[PDB]
């Protein structure tokens, strides 16, 4: 039990650490916005100002950083392997903060076009619809439910667009979205073999 | 892994009326809770569930066997609505509500078993439902209106708060309640000592974890926590 409970500290933990990188991007657009908005309604000061924000308050712990650093060395010595494993990670990824923060910053997606706003707001609609839906599978297994489905995959259809400097901006889109996963599970929904309406949204997901 | 062929079967079989006595039923009076069970016999006993603790720790035969059963009835609950199993979670909640699940599980007087059980049943029941989904605690796209010029701790929490699906938090309670225990817990010399405090904590943990992966909280309260969990492990 003490190792489980370990383990799910350390998973905790990982995902606060993970709350903090979301933070630091959103600093980040922040002072860059700010930047551009003034000089343009220089980098220097926002070079300044990045480097500063990395270690007061978005600290793990109020020892400075030790305490974490000790929690860690000290679980690595027990012999549950996950929780080995875990205070391992932990540990490299601690010492990395700034290549991770930069690796993702690089992904960033504005979306300032008035259409790409929309096309956001489309998307995320049809995307929450659809996995709605998907959670309630054993509702619709074997209605109007198989029609909300159909219209939903060929509204996303209509979305990818036509067109090669449309379409890459597009796939950047859906991929940031987490479009896939839930595409995924809904081709992993049990099925019954002889449903039309089933094959038909099945090719329409493919 | 559940198995949703016999869970269901056991799900349709348990919950038959005509079973109704097997089960034993708790019942939230002016505010304390009462267990009614029915003996082996065509009787009823109802009794608080604090005199039941109370006559337990006495070393009453009867007292302890029936708070032993409640205590496997819940752990049974609670296994049946793994997986998000509906049939039955729909029945455990309106026989369970969330203020009585809190009020059992809050007092200190009931044994630590007991309240270990209570908290994996709101884990399983309540915490796991349609509203609740996992999110991603870093995204990608970002709107060029939705950043801010100045951006803190508070600003942080209230466009999360902002991207919150439901106004109103029924775990609020509850997340004040663990942040209680964990403090308590780490205020401890010996953070795992006593075999029945690792269960509650190690169900606490457990609710936590779910809270959090499912964005119940906020990101001052994860920092706030954060101390806390160290602490807790060294």
């Amino acid at each position: 039990v003490v190792m489980e409970t370990k383990l799910k500290i350390l998973e905790i933990l990982q995902f606060i650490l993970n709350v903090r990188l979301d933070y630091r991007i959103s600093y980040l657009l922040s002072v860059f916005k700010k930047e551009f908005v003034e000089v343009f309604p220089n980098l220097d000061r926002i070079g300044e100002q990045a480097e500063a924000m990395f270690g007061s308050m978005l600290e793990v712990d109020d020892e400075g950083g030790r305490m974490f650093l000790r929690v860690l060395i000290h679980l690595t010595m027990h012999d549950y392997a996950p929780l080995v494993s875990g205070a391992l990670q932990l540990l490299f990824k601690h010492f990395s903060q700034r290549q991770e923060a930069m690796h993702t910053f690089k992904q960033v997606q504005l979306l300032i076009s008035a259409q790409d706003v929309e096309n956001y707001k489309v998307i995320k609609s049809e995307l929450d619809r659809l996995r709605t839906m998907v959670e309630k599978s054993e509702l619709w297994v074997d209605s109007e439910n198989y029609q909300i489905v159909k219209g939903i995959l060929e509204r996303l259809n209509k979305m990818c667009g036509v067109g090669e400097q449309m379409r890459k901006k597009q796939q950047r889109l859906l991929k940031n979205m987490d479009a896939h996963k839930v595409m995924l599970d809904l081709l992993q929904i049990p099925y019954d073999k002889g449903d039309a309406k089933m094959m038909e949204i099945l090719r329409y997901t493919h | 892994i559940a198995i949703p062929v016999t869970q269901e079967l056991i799900c349709k079989c348990v919950l038959d009326p005509k079973n109704s006595d097997i089960l034993i039923r708790t019942e939230l009076r002016p505010e304390e809770v009462w267990l009614t069970w029915t003996d082996k016999n065509n009787e009823h006993h109802e009794k608080s569930v604090r005199q039941l603790a109370q006559e337990a720790r006495a070393g009453n035969a009867h007292d302890e066997n029936v708070l032993s059963y409640y205590r496997y009835q819940l752990k049974l609950f609670a296994r049946m609505c793994l997986d998000r199993q509906y049939l039955a979670i729909d029945e455990i909640s309106q026989q369970l509500g969330v203020d009585l699940i809190f009020l059992c599980m809050a007092d200190e007087m009931l044994p630590f078993d007991l309240r270990a059980s209570f908290c994996h049943l709101m884990l399983h029941v309540h915490v796991d439902r349609d509203p609740q989904e996992l999110v991603t605690p870093v995204k990608f796209a970002r709107l060029w209106t939705e950043i801010p010029t100045a951006i803190t701790i508070k600003d942080y929490d209230s466009n999360l708060n902002a991207s919150r699906d439901d106004k109103k938090n029924k775990f609020a309670n509850t997340m004040e309640f663990v942040e209680d225990y964990l403090n308590n817990v780490v205020s401890e010399a010996v953070p795992f000592a006593n075999e029945e405090k690792n269960k509650l904590t190690f169900e606490v943990v457990s609710l936590a974890h779910n809270l959090i992966y499912f964005g119940f909280y906020s990101f001052s309260e994860l920092l706030r926590l954060t101390r806390t969990l160290l602490g807790i492990i060294d």
